């Protein structure tokens, strides 16, 4: 479950979150 | 582990393993261990026990752990400034002039 | 205790004959002078049997169990030879030459009791400060 | 695999491989290399036993 | 249990002559003895052989078999030699020479035992901590 | 298997003749203890010939046969000389002595068995994990 | 303390025999110099023994009990060997030879209280400054 | 008996480059020590923590 | 083959006298057994020569042949010197000392062998792997 992974690594989290935001 | 002290004695397999003799034998090593250093020594008696001390190195670590995330950077699909959180890996730029291809890939 | 006494005795008597005519008393000691360098925990169900090993390789160590009328000399020294005129003659020796200056290496008794030891429990100790 | 600790004993074939003894041995040593390093030291018997990296 | 005693007496006394007519009692002590080194398990089938084999090396070790009435300083000494006058003369001497200082290694039935264990499971012993 | 075993018997006895007179019975033991070394599959077609060499090599080792009434004193030692008066005197000795404390290095029968391995799959182990 | 003398005495005269037609006071006076060397804490329950162990490796350390009437210079000498004419011949020898220059390893009552106090407390000092 | 002390600082820079990574804040900021860079202008390696703060 | 047989047969008694009394059966044994360990593709016209050296020296390595009569004691141990009475005297010593332990060095046709062996094909193993 990526959810897990998403929650935990906060690398991850930034890979995910970097670009939206700045979108 | 870089460097490990390895005590040595001429008995030590005669003890019951949970009696007082190696409750004072563990006893007298912690503080031993504790109370040496640069500067104090240790008595040893003869031609029944030893001191030795190993040694190790760290040569290479910290290469490898940068080579380890600069993979990572290749693989994410993102600049490694912004993965990286750290400027000074490259000389003092202009300013987008690093930020180019993360404005490309943003656009 | 006192039936570990009689069991180590027994077995010590079974084990090697010719102890028997030896009085009571003289294996009794000898058995609570073994049970000081025994363990108990290690052995567990081979008590009895490590005991009357350890007595026989104190027993038999260089010579000790002796007799009651052995000369005050004797224990510091040995005849290697005797011989009475034109009757008869005999030599003796020693029963084997251990290179390493290591006890319980001396007799059959000792070797049997460190290989049990080394089955059971084994020879080393590896430790760490408290 | 950059270190490696090999601890030597007299006697250490002589067990059943599945007995009471074997499951000591392996704590002992699971212990003693989890609680070594820098500034702790190990005990070792001489004559029986040898401990080298 | 009992049949396995009755099966490794009868293989000792199958293996070496003139051992039956030692009491039956001793022997069955003797394999007593034995059977706590040796292990069932890495031998399976060959359980009995072992067990007469290492009842055999503890047995001929140094000599501890012995007798009813061997004299009690015999078991820390040998008679090298012997004469009766001019009747006849004779000289006695170990039977092997071993250079390692190791047990299993000084009577033929030790490195018998050896090297069938070395065949069955091997000598050697390769742990890593739990 | 049964033919097995008078082949092997028969060859023991052309090789080595004056074992004629040995009970059938003893000579089938030391087969049937010698079958637990041997193998099958490397020696393939001389397996008969290579149980004949290893149940030699085992009843000559250090001296194993004996005899039906050799005393029990005989296993742990030797007599090296003896003299009746002014009869006839004689000495004893050794047949070879072996420098490298290696077994199957020790009688003519087990080298010609080593050499016949080493030429049929040879002594090496060259092994990987799985 | 006087009661432990009695019983030191009575433990040496009890592990070895023919000691007791030796004079009490000798055996006071070989106690009490033992006792200047043997520690109490460690020992603890067994300072009775391990203080008997010490004296008798004193007496028999080279040769120091001997007796009255033992000529003076018998105390840096010994007689290898002595015969009367056609009467009788004998001759004599050290008890063992120790590779070491150590003492206490030169007698079987000094590696006995070696050992009983390796198992005790052992034989090592680790110290460091104050 | 002597030992050495070889590359204690460079695993030292290292582990706090991990904990400026994961943190999400500037170097500049978290180590407080500037000259970890040539003399750059000013804002030039501040600008990516002046863009997180906007 | 058969005529193989009569032919090393007869290389053998003509190399080596005193051999024409033994029996034919027990050289057809002791060359067949020597055929298993010599090659023929290397060796090519010289196999009979081949086979005779080989032979001998498997019947002379340690004392092998003996004969129908000697006793089962002398195959582990030979007699040193013997006396009768006033009538006369005799000793015996070994034949040559090898300084390597290594067989076929033992006796001049092992050695002869080697040699014709390093002539026609050499004494090496260079291999790599399939």
């Amino acid at each position: 479950h990526v959810g897990s992974f998403y929650n935990d690594n906060a690398t991850a989290k930034r890979i995910v979150d970097v670009i939206p935001e700045e979108m | 582990r870089k460097q490990q002290a390895v005590w040595k004695v001429k008995g030590l397999a005669e003890m019951c393993d949970d009696d007082d003799a190696q409750y004072a034998a563990r006893l007298r090593l912690a503080q031993v261990d504790d109370n040496s250093g640069v500067g104090r020594a240790i008595g040893i008696d003869a031609e029944t026990e030893e001191y030795d001390v190993l040694n190790s190195d760290i040569s290479g670590v910290p290469e490898f752990l940068s080579s380890k995330m600069d993979r990572i950077v290749s693989l994410s699909g993102i600049h490694e400034i912004i993965i990286k959180n750290k400027n000074v890996g490259g000389v003092s730029a202009s300013q987008n002039t690093a930020l180019e291809t993360f404005y490309k890939l943003v656009d | 205790n006192q039936e570990t006494l009689i069991a180590v005795v027994e077995q010590m008597r079974k084990l090697v004959p010719a102890l028997r005519k030896v009085p009571d008393e003289t294996l009794y000691a000898w058995v609570e002078m073994a049970e000081l360098f025994v363990c108990q925990k290690t052995f567990k169900d081979a008590y009895v049997k490590a005991l009357a090993l350890y007595a026989l390789h104190l027993a038999f160590l260089d010579g000790a169990l002796k007799g009651e009328d052995e000369d005050l000399e004797s224990y510091s020294r040995r005849v290697t030879s005797f011989s009475l005129s034109g009757e008869f003659s005999q030599t003796f020796g020693e029963v084997t030459k251990n290179q390493s200056g290591d006890m319980m290496l001396s007799t059959p008794w000792g070797k049997m009791f460190e290989q049990l030891k080394a089955r059971r429990r084994g020879r080393f100790a590896l430790m760490t400060g408290l």
